[PDB]
């Protein structure tokens, strides 16, 4: 009965120091998580800026091809009116 | 103590076990 | 004496561990957060280098249209200036 209980009493000690070890491993996991999780707005914020890049750029250049169409049918209008 | 079965995991343990054998979660958790 | 007093250890040390493992559940929910926010890190990244890519393929195109659309406006101010005189 006695000698039962010391052998429980031990194992409960070494089932203390095994869980704080993995207590111990995963605190020292958040750590290295932590790092990598704050370069995530940077990320964002980086596709942001491509992205709107990107928006004005083909906005711009969909303008810029109405505005080709419409100089050149210009410099036709204003021959016709030429001659 | 007696025989008791896992709260998280339904495994039977020894009357002397602390930690369930199989998820390791201790018996009053 | 003896009996009861390691009983109460024992129960000491059981009760411990009880918050020992309260913890470590409260850890792991948090790194299940943690690794679903970590997922988003290669699809951010991803993510910028289309937007990237996209955005220098316009960009080249635009810049071969200024050249022209100013040939075109030089040669149609040109003209006007003819027709204006005469
Ligand atoms: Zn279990």
């Amino acid at each position: 009965q006695l000698e039962d209980l010391r052998q429980q009493l031990q194992q409960a000690e070494e089932a203390l120091v095994a869980k704080q070890e993995l207590i111990d491993k995963l605190k020292e996991e958040a750590e290295q998580h932590k790092i990598v999780m704050e370069t995530v707005p940077v990320l964002k914020a980086q596709a942001d800026i491509y992205k709107a890049d990107f928006q004005a750029e083909r906005h711009a250049r969909e303008k810029l091809v109405e505005k080709k169409e419409y100089l050149q049918e210009q410099l036709e209008q204003l021959q016709r009116e030429f001659n | 103590r007696g025989r008791w079965a896992c709260q998280s995991c339904t495994f039977e343990n020894e009357a002397a076990a602390v930690l369930c054998s199989i998820c390791e979660r201790p018996r009053l958790a």
